[PDB]
């Protein structure tokens, strides 16, 4: 929201997904990754805009099945 | 990309003109399964040249036998199947595309745009894109020139000129759908592709009529709106040619309209270097030009447009050639409003020149000389200070003017100082050059 | 010394028009630091030499060579 | 120690490599060729580029010719 | 919405404003009618107040704005497109034109006559330089108003 709405973004990019993660990613990646879903070879900001910087930084540390 | 396995170049020798015998006019399709099946096999067995020749086979006995609609669900198969090899398809989509072009007809446009759609699943700039250039080229023909199709190839050129382009295909695809879009009249995605593609030069020191064409297509976008800078610039960057080839009458023209540009330019510091640059010229003294030209560039003479419409406005009516002159007053309407444009541009020149000049200039005699009343003299007098061109303050009830900044007591005091100084400097050397010179005349 | 490199590379002042190219043979030994995105944008493996790629090296080793 | 490079081959001299070779045209020359496709795009040019993989692959080549 | 609101109030950036009025009206889509119609004129009133009513005609021919659409939304467009002519006079007409539309004094008439007053300062501030000395009613007739609220406003500007 600080970039407004991440410099207008597209709907179906929600945070659901990116972020119940369990992947640590302190707030300067969170910024980083705010700064960096910029990929826009069109008008604005998108979904297929965002996969490059959406699959890129993919969450490793996983496995909290068998804790529960 | 994959190894080959089994090759079946034997089998496809002994069977392939036997089943074209065999199908000679098409009616059989049992023959084009079993070639399927056949390519099939050395499609699993991984082998290029085989699939290819099937390809080129297939596609060349539809062409033999004219039936167009089979062909178009049978390329359709064939592409779609499961992609079968990179290589083997962009060499049927080849003939195919030495093949729409000889024969005219009416669906050929549907065969165009059928290959088209083959092609645009993807794989551009990989495996042959010239084809679909060519293809979108040949559909703007077919056409004959519109709108849609302009769009269509206008949306295409970008990603093969990004990623393969030709120092001569190329732009000329470029040069050949610019032309199009101004034929559509849109502006803002003729400009957009025109400074999007004009970045790349360098190429134009051996150009023969590209350069030129680039040009003279971009002259009529830029001039359409408000240009009128950028339009004496790239007048004379077809003025330089001629100068490499030397043929009179387009040389001659150039002149005229980039003499005639530079000057209605609205005044800036880069036009003075301009125009400064422009005159002195030894091969453009030959032409009337050359009088408007010094006239009107410099020591602030009195532009009367009323009277330059006689005394340097015969370019209009006849002239040495008078075709660029004709083009920019002749016309009607662009014409008149270009009239219009010299009749302004004069007055801001005569407005700034008398800035220079005249302090308290009398309303009326500055109405006079700019041809105007006193409503629309103040208002370009207005149109000017909110440019901040002129310093320039107006008591309207009583309608006069000054243009002198309110000198500051601090610097008023610093400038008489510093003629104190100047006549300081001026006694002593006068005092040294007339005591040597007693000096000299005294020595008898 | 690894510390002063990560702040006047990314740090807080970036660099313009700069690309760093290296190479290494142990990459999981390297800090995980320096390897997230951001620092380390692309991530390139050069892997085994192809057959037919090994043939063509062949070829242009064995060029000036009277055979 | 870093003007003194060795008068080296083309990079095309090394086969195999096409992609590696688009990777780092791509990561070198396009950000200063044409920055106005990105500035339409409107972001950065990445950094750098990593190389990993068996000892003997042409790394020391690839910097040398790009060198 | 109400962070948004707060916002608009205190002055100092209304693009962040358009943010959470967006936000507010993302979250009011067709969900709450009265609540989403206040978000949506909200989010252009400071659009509009950005002096950037290029970007109204996207926002205005959204599938939103559409769906939402209403006289109290025509209103603002001819407001934005008031803004786009730079004519107090026509901002003023579209105001009487639709009064009780946007009478509402919270955020909605304050911002109105700040805006008003904004493009009587610039108006006047656009005609004042070549003149060292002119007659009022010569403003007022380049300004196209009458006489005593041309004065009263250059008074109140120069006080
Ligand atoms: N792909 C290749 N093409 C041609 N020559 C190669 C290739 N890979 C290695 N070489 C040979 O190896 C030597 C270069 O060493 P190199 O493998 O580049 O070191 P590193 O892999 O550590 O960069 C050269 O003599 C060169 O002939």
């Amino acid at each position: 929201s600080k970039m407004n709405l991440s410099e207008e973004v597209d709907l179906e990019d929600y945070v659901a997904r990116p972020d119940k993660i369990s992947g640590a990613d302190i707030n300067s990646i969170c910024q980083e990754s705010g700064m960096l879903a910029v990929r826009e070879n069109r008008y604005i900001v998108l979904a297929k805009d965002f996969e490059k910087a959406y699959k890129t930084v993919i969450k490793k540390d996983e496995q909290e099945h068998e804790f529960y | 990309i994959v190894k080959m396995e089994v090759d079946y170049s034997a089998t496809v020798d002994q069977r392939l003109p036997e089943c074209a015998k065999l199908a000679k006019e098409g009616r059989l399709q049992e023959v084009i399964e079993t070639l399927l099946s056949l390519e099939k096999q050395t499609r699993t067995a991984s082998d290029m040249v085989s699939t290819s020749r099937i390809l080129v086979a297939v596609v060349k006995m539809c062409y033999e036998a004219k039936e167009w609609d089979l062909l178009n669900e049978n390329i359709m198969l064939l592409s779609k199947r499961r992609s079968q090899l990179k290589q083997a398809v962009a060499k049927m989509v080849q003939q195919c595309c030495t093949y729409v072009e000889e024969i005219t007809d009416l669906p050929i446009k549907l065969r165009l745009i059928d290959t088209l759609r083959m092609v645009t699943e993807g794989k551009i700039y990989v495996e042959i894109e010239r084809a679909r250039l060519t293809k979108t080229l040949a559909t703007i023909k077919e056409q004959n020139g519109d709108v849609k199709e302009a769009a269509s190839i206008l949306q295409e050129l970008q990603v093969e000129t990004y990623g393969s382009m030709e120092k001569k295909e190329r732009v000329e695809f470029i040069l050949e759908q610019m032309r199009l879009c101004l034929a559509v009249k849109d502006y803002i995605r003729t400009q957009i592709i025109s400074k999007k593609i004009n970045t790349k030069f360098f190429q134009e020191e051996n150009t023969e009529k590209l350069k030129l064409k680039y040009y003279n297509l971009m002259i009529q976008l830029d001039q359409h709106e408000g240009s009128y800078l950028s339009i004496c610039k790239h007048y004379r960057a077809i003025y330089d040619t001629p100068c490499i080839q030397a043929e009179s009458e387009k040389w001659q023209q150039a002149l005229k309209s980039v003499v005639l540009y530079v000057i209605l330019a609205p005044f800036d510091n880069e036009q003075s270097d301009l125009v400064h640059r422009i005159s002195g010229d030894k091969k453009l003294e030959e032409i009337p030009k050359y009088k408007d030209l010094l006239k009107l560039f410099t020591t602030m003479e009195l532009m009367r447009w009323s009277t330059l419409v006689e005394d340097y406005g015969m370019e209009l009516r006849k002239g040495s050639l008078e075709s660029p002159a004709t083009d920019v007053f002749g016309s009607t309407e662009e014409g008149e409003k270009r009239w219009k444009d010299l009749k302004n541009r004069v007055v801001e020149h005569n407005i700034r020149i008398m800035a220079k000049y005249y302090t308290r200039i009398t309303m009326k005699r500055m109405a006079q000389l700019l041809d105007l009343s006193v409503d629309e003299s103040e208002a370009f007098l207005s149109n000017l200070v909110v440019n901040k061109t002129i310093f320039a303050k107006v008591d309207r009830l009583a309608g006069i003017i000054n243009f002198q900044r309110p000198k500051d007591p601090n610097n008023l005091l610093n400038d008489w100082s510093q003629k104190l100084n100047s006549l300081m400097s001026l006694v002593n050397k006068t005092t040294h050059l007339i005591a040597k010179e007693e000096m000299i005349h005294n020595l008898q | 010394t690894l510390m002063e490199l990560l702040n006047q590379m990314d740090g807080f002042d970036t660099l313009h028009r700069v690309k760093m190219i290296m190479a290494t043979n142990r990459p999981d030994t390297l800090d995980p630091a320096l390897l997230r995105p951001g620092r380390l944008d692309r991530k390139i493996h050069i892997d085994l030499p192809n057959e037919q790629a090994r043939l063509d090296i062949l070829k242009i080793h064995a060029g000036p060579i009277t055979k | 120690m870093s003007h003194e490079d060795p008068g080296n081959v083309s990079y095309s001299e090394i086969g195999g490599l096409s992609e590696q070779i688009r990777e780092l045209r791509e990561v070198i020359e396009l950000p200063l060729t044409n920055p106005e496709l990105f500035q339409r795009v409107g972001i950065i040019p990445p950094k750098g580029c990593l190389l990993y993989g068996p000892p003997g692959t042409g790394k020391t080549l690839l910097a040398r010719a790009v060198a | 919405m109400q962070s948004g609101i707060i916002h608009a109030a205190e002055e100092k950036d209304w693009k962040t404003a358009y943010s959470y009025f967006y936000e507010a009206f993302e979250g009011y889509d067709s969900i709450d009618s009265p609540k989403a119609i206040t978000s949506l004129k909200y989010m252009l009133l400071c659009k509009i107040m950005l002096n950037t009513p290029e970007d109204v005609q996207a926002l205005v021919s959204g599938k939103l704005a559409l769906r939402y659409a209403g006289r109290q939304t025509e209103a603002l467009k001819c407001v934005a497109q008031a803004s786009k002519n730079r004519s107090l006079a026509d901002f003023e007409k579209a105001l009487t034109d639709y009064r009780a539309e946007l009478r509402d004094d919270p955020i909605i008439s304050t911002h109105l006559a700040k805006l008003y007053d904004n493009l009587l300062e610039q108006n006047l501030i656009r005609v004042i330089e070549p003149f060292s000395r002119v007659q009022i009613e010569h403003i007022s007739s380049l300004i196209k108003l009458s006489k005593a609220d041309v004065e009263r406003k250059l008074s109140q500007m120069i006080l």
